[PDB]
C-alpha cells in the first residue's frame, strides 16, 4: 500500500499542477 | 548567452526547483516543442512570474 500511496499521490501532484495553472490564469482573468 | 555564442560552444545545464530565473528556464524546457517555438499562454504566465 506504500506503492499505491506513491502512485496515487503522484496523480494528485500533477493534477494540482494543472489546477495551479488554471487558478493563476483565472486570477489574471479577474 | 555569452557561453552559447562562443567558440567552442560551451555546454550548459540548468537545475530545477530552486527559484527565480532557473525555473523560467525550466518552463522554457518542458514546454518548448521545436526549440524556441513558445505559445501565448506560456509566454504570458512567464511574464507574470517575472512580474512576481
Amino acid at each position: 500500500r506504500v506503492e499505491n500511496m506513491s502512485m496515487r499521490l503522484e496523480e494528485v501532484n500533477e493534477r494540482e499542477h494543472s489546477m495551479k495553472a488554471s487558478l493563476q490564469t483565472v486570477d489574471i482573468r479577474l | 548567452l555569452e557561453y552559447l555564442r562562443d567558440t567552442p560552444p560551451v555546454p550548459v545545464v540548468v537545475c530545477d526547483g530552486s527559484g527565480r530565473a532557473s525555473d523560467i528556464l525550466a518552463f522554457g524546457h518542458k514546454y518548448s516543442e521545436e526549440g524556441g517555438l513558445i505559445n501565448e499562454s506560456l509566454r504570458d504566465q512567464l511574464l507574470v512570474t517575472i512580474q512576481k
